[PDB]
């Protein structure tokens, strides 16, 4: 449902998640050109994006262009690949740099590969209404640059309200790394996040910050960024089997 | 290290990490510059350090200017980036009270106009 989602509109039969605001997808004066499968969009700060389109537990991916009006003139600021990991109560979005712009020429386009976490939004959980006991194990998906093969494990004890993962799978090593334990902390809004260090052999290599969505706290997202001999940016979303 | 203020731009993921300062030298995070800036790295984003002398880079963010087209004038630099700092002369077909731009924090000083 790729030309859906930016050609149609909320309508919300669909299952969640339904929409996903754009903020760190795009800047506040920029624009954002989003199109595939025969279909084409333009954000967008604070836009909406229709995920209910799109299928859940999957990465979509959307082929873009992020512009700036400089002169009543568009200019191309960066282009390649947009990526979209949808979930139940929550979902995030990726950027695959193909070519960015040259650094002595505006309107002049360099092949160069980067790869970021953008938004990662949802239905963000009360960290005032976060159960008080037991442990809730999460499974899903860890994704980076070429490779949304990764497998996420997460597990969260609401007694000492701590939290502490696994990453595996992933075609890249030294992106398997091991999620430290970590504080369940409130947001400036109270809503239940987590932030800590991300190992690999044992050893300090990045932070990880993951949102806990749905009111029951089914799911938990966000992202890694892991200093390899080559920094990468690592997307994360899991869910707790349901009832 | 405190929460980063970072003119011109910004943290990641501001509301996940915000709870978890001073941080522990080592740290880094990435993060992002406004319009009309850019990273060190060429790029509008990059990652800032926790280091001894505080946060590195000093100057996360940086503002380029582009040169425009000019009327009156020979255009060689016409779309051309600078960063904050540089100066330039120019050659006018027509003149700048005058002749010298520099790019500004605020942008090109003083506005790159021949008549």
């Amino acid at each position: 449902g790729l030309a859906d989602a930016l050609t149609a509109p909320l309508d919300h039969k669909d299952k969640g998640l339904q929409s996903l605001t754009l903020d760190q997808s795009v800047r506040k004066n920029e624009k954002l050109k989003l199109a595939a499968q025969g279909a084409e969009k333009t954000y967008g700060n604070g836009d909406s994006l229709n995920t209910g389109k799109l299928k859940n537990d999957k990465v979509s991916r959307f082929d873009f262009i992020r512009q700036i009006e400089v002169d009543g003139q568009l200019i191309t600021l960066e282009s390649g690949e947009f990526q979209v990991y949808k979930q139940s109560h929550s979902a995030l979005t990726a950027f695959q740099t193909e070519q960015i712009q040259d650094s002595e020429h505006s309107g002049k386009m360099v092949a160069k590969r980067q790869f970021r976490i953008g938004d990662i939004a949802g239905e963000h959980t009360s960290f005032d209404k976060l159960p008080e006991g037991g442990r809730a194990t999460y499974r899903g998906t860890a994704f980076g640059s070429d490779d949304a093969g990764g497998k996420l494990t997460y597990t969260i004890d609401f007694a000492a309200k701590q939290g502490n993962g696994k990453i595996e799978h992933l075609k890249s090593p030294e992106l398997n790394v091991d999620l430290a334990a970590a504080d369940i902390k409130p947001d400036g809004k109270r809503h239940a996040v987590i932030s800590g260090s991300v190992l690999y052999n044992q050893a300090e290599k990045g932070s990880y910050s993951l949102g806990i969505f749905g009111g029951k706290a089914q799911e938990v997202a966000g992202s890694a960024e892991v200093k390899t001999v080559n920094i990468r940016h690592i997307g994360l979303a899991a869910k707790q089997e349901l009832e | 290290c405190d929460y980063p203020d970072i003119k011109h731009g910004g943290l990641y993921h501001e509301n996940m990490r915000r709870p978890y300062f001073p941080v522990a030298v080592g740290k880094y995070y990435s993060y992002y510059c406004d319009e009309h800036f850019e990273t060190p790295s060429g790029s509008y984003w990059d990652h800032i350090h926790c280091t001894q002398d505080g946060w590195s880079p000093a100057v996360p963010c940086l503002r380029k200017c582009y040169f425009p087209y000019l009327e009156n004038g020979y255009n060689q630099n016409h779309g051309r980036k600078f960063v904050q700092g540089k100066s330039i002369d120019v050659a006018c077909h027509y003149a700048l009270k005058a002749q010298t731009v520099t790019c500004m924090e605020n942008g090109w000083s003083p506005t790159p106009r021949c008549i």
